[PDB]
């Protein structure tokens, strides 16, 4: 609940993308994990970039993850966008199991065109 | 004639505030009238070096280049040079050392796992990896503490830093303890602690017991008084 | 001018199966007129060594010959010569080498340990720890197998054989698998297996998956009142 | 008069690490000054035999060639003679032997099953099978390490390789042991070793315990006023 960012983002493919997370300003918030996670139907936040560095393997080179303190606020930048990344994620710090977080629905749709006449 | 610059460890100052550091050359010739001399990038000398090595049982011979520093100086990072002038090469051989700039701080991850069930029946000892996980920079420092009271360190070994195959900076490191199963069937705890300069109070430590470690038995028994 | 013949070592031999035996100088120039020669105890054939060393930056030449035989020989205790005929020297330059029989022997027992639950809390990344065990001699090696094919030797990481404390020069090492555990949450059994010539088979495996330190029993006791 | 040669076993040459092979030449009559050798493609010199066994029961002649090798020159896919110069055969008999080459490689599939209760509810010996399958070749090798020590072979069983039914030609095997009950409570490793070379490092293995299953189980006890 106190943690705050955008619902819902989209962009298209091939893209890059820049999401930020608002946590409060607190000793702890300022020096913990950080997190972006994806769930399904499934049971799970399956853990893709962290604050400790770890990215997952399918994110390797596509994204990162950094933490402003003194903004009280860490930024995910994503780019390289598909349609297999449309789905539901959450952004959070802490241990993933519980709900210091915040979820966020991500939409990825194909660059139209190809219509010269339009 | 072999020279170990030897710098010391960040937990060596945290503990001393005492930045003493040192050059020692190994398996040379000890005749007498051995010269070592500590100066600073400038090529200025510093302060001097006593009590310094004598002849090795084993040939092995030895000479210990004590020095100190302020330590805002290392903090700095300005190269240190001590230079050996002795009569075997009196060709002055240049150890220079500094301190790498740039190098980003990060935590240990003490997790502290519990002997293996195996291990338990061959019956007789008892092994605990105290680990620590991306970490920077390198020069993690580690001991072993139980029952408030030290464990010398012929008990323990402990590996030393060596890159994580995926974080690109951080290290890890090891420790490894052997203990007889009764002393762990006993309960009897144990407490891994470590030091380094990206942990806030500088020192952080775990431990684990028979209980808490892959115990095959959970046994709550709460109690939930007036609703 | 000084030559080493470099001897083949159960990693080596093990990721061959080919034991081959080799040579290589110090301090000599790099032209022809090299007599690159393996003997027998007495000095038989070597086999048509090809693929040798080229000039080095510093122009000195170490002449390098391979001689892949059956393997039993080697074990058999059979000494084997380097010797060599350049320009630089006419004098026959002759280096023994064979299988150092002296030291005992004494098998490891390789522990794995699965990756601690505060890891999986996290659920980051899940390390799992393969722990030799005071044996002899040195030279063990170990490779990650799941599904019975390997995993690429960057997947993980062990450091050589370290001494062990307790126990005389018997040794110990270890290396490292970290796996996503969003897979080790899967199954996937990931064995360890091991290489050491004091073994009665010179290749063990052990295994862990997650079922390996789940608790048996819970032992809940539950009085919720209002009293 | 017949000439017979057994090649080296899998099986034998893994208990040995000696590879060796034997020419075996049946029902010759007990004639002497009998030359028998083995050779290599090139008919290289071998080193002889010894102890040949005595006169046949049937008062026949058994020729045996015992010669030890390197196990390369076996599966170097390189062939062998031994040749024998009888009195009644006027010339040398010069047999080629060469391995199977072009089988399939198919490394087993161990899954070393456990025994079920029923046995172990008249409390007198578990039963424990090795059960082997997927295989080709044959000549599998199967035997039971304890903790670092070996099994002599009174203790386990095993059968030879029968061909899958329905899968394609291919083999499995079986092998069996007995233990009294308790042992597979008391602890007893027991490791089963598979012996067989298309494995990646020739040789697996499998292990279980009296608790190598035995799932999650719960005594909730809910006290409730």
């Amino acid at each position: 609940s106190p943690i705050f960012g955008p619902e819902e983002v989209n962009s298209v493919e091939g893209n890059s993308v820049s999401i930020t997370c608002y946590y409060p300003p607190t000793s702890v918030n300022r020096h913990t994990r950080k997190y972006w996670c994806r769930q399904g139907a499934r049971g799970g936040c399956i853990t893709l970039i962290s604050s400790e560095g770890y990215v997952s393997s399918k994110y390797a080179g596509r994204a990162n993850l950094t933490n402003f303190p003194e903004n009280g606020t860490f930024v995910v930048n994503i780019a390289q966008l598909s349609q297999d990344d449309s789905g539901r994620y959450k952004c959070g710090l802490g241990i993933n199991s519980r709900g210091l977080s915040f979820d966020v629905s991500l939409e990825v749709s194909q660059g139209p065109g190809l219509l010269n006449d339009t | 004639i072999r020279v170990f610059a030897i710098p010391p460890s960040f937990a060596s100052i945290f503990l001393t505030k005492s930045t003493k550091l040192t050059c020692l050359v190994t398996d040379l010739t000890t005749y007498d009238s051995v010269t070592i001399s500590w100066t600073r990038q400038n090529g200025e000398a510093v302060k001097t070096h006593t009590n310094i090595s004598e002849s090795h049982p084993n040939a092995t011979f030895s000479a210990v280049g004590e020095a100190s520093i302020c330590e805002d100086d290392w903090n700095s990072g300005e190269r240190f040079t001590c230079t050996v002038t002795h009569t075997d090469l009196p060709s002055p051989l240049k150890q220079t050392i500094s301190r790498p700039k740039g190098v980003a701080l990060h935590r240990p991850d003490v997790y502290l796992l519990p002997p293996a069930r195996e291990q338990l029946n061959l019956r007789e000892s008892a092994t605990i990896t105290c680990l620590v996980t991306g970490f920077s920079p390198a020069d993690v420092f580690v001991q072993w503490m139980q029952r408030g009271q030290p464990l010398s360190p012929e008990k323990y070994v402990t590996s030393a830093p060596m890159p994580e195959p995926q974080a690109p900076g951080r290290y890890f490191a090891h420790s490894i303890l052997t203990v007889s199963e009764e002393e762990w069937n006993t309960g009897e705890t144990y407490t891994c602690v470590v030091a380094h300069e990206a942990l806030p109070n500088r020192v952080t430590e775990r431990t684990v017991d028979k209980s808490t470690g892959k115990p095959t038995l959970y046994n709550v028994s709460l109690v939930m008084s007036d609703t």
